[PDB]
């Protein structure tokens, strides 16, 4: 069920892979190449933690709900969740 | 009227060399080392 519904994102015009992180940083699955998901997955493990710890911060008594990066080259975005958070990347132009 | 010619001496000395020293330092080295056992995506089945 959900393998499709990820494939079925993938298949987006938008989506230029996706990442699944869930080891604190370490994925488990992948739609792309070994340096990237390994890459993605580190970079925004340390990224989303500075997020969810800035939110507590302006404010004692909220947690993350989404973020949001864009760049020149590409754009991501993740989300919180209970244990582990989803990595997805397009391509804006 | 009688004067009796006496000599005296003194005991000698004896000294000994000696040395003070505080604490002392020593050099040492340490490199951090950057070990990264991590695989690429195990795929679990927790």
């Amino acid at each position: 069920e959900v393998e499709e519904t990820l494939k079925r994102l993938q298949s987006q015009k938008g989506v230029q892979g996706i990442i699944v992180v869930n080891t604190e940083g370490i994925p488990i699955k992948s739609t792309m190449d070994n340096p990237t998901t390994t890459q993605y997955a580190s970079l925004m493990h340390s990224f989303i933690l500075k997020a969810r710890s800035t939110v507590r911060d302006i404010d004692p008594q909220n947690d993350l709900t989404f973020l949001r990066i864009r760049s020149k080259k590409n754009e991501i975005m993740v989300a919180p969740d209970k244990d582990y958070f989803l990595i997805v990347i397009q391509n804006p132009t | 009227i009688r004067w009796e010619t006496k000599s005296c001496q003194t005991a000698s000395i004896a000294t000994a060399s000696a040395s003070a020293q505080a604490r002392n330092h020593v050099d040492a080295q340490v490199q951090t080392e950057a070990p990264v056992p991590v695989s690429v995506q195990p795929p679990s089945q927790y």
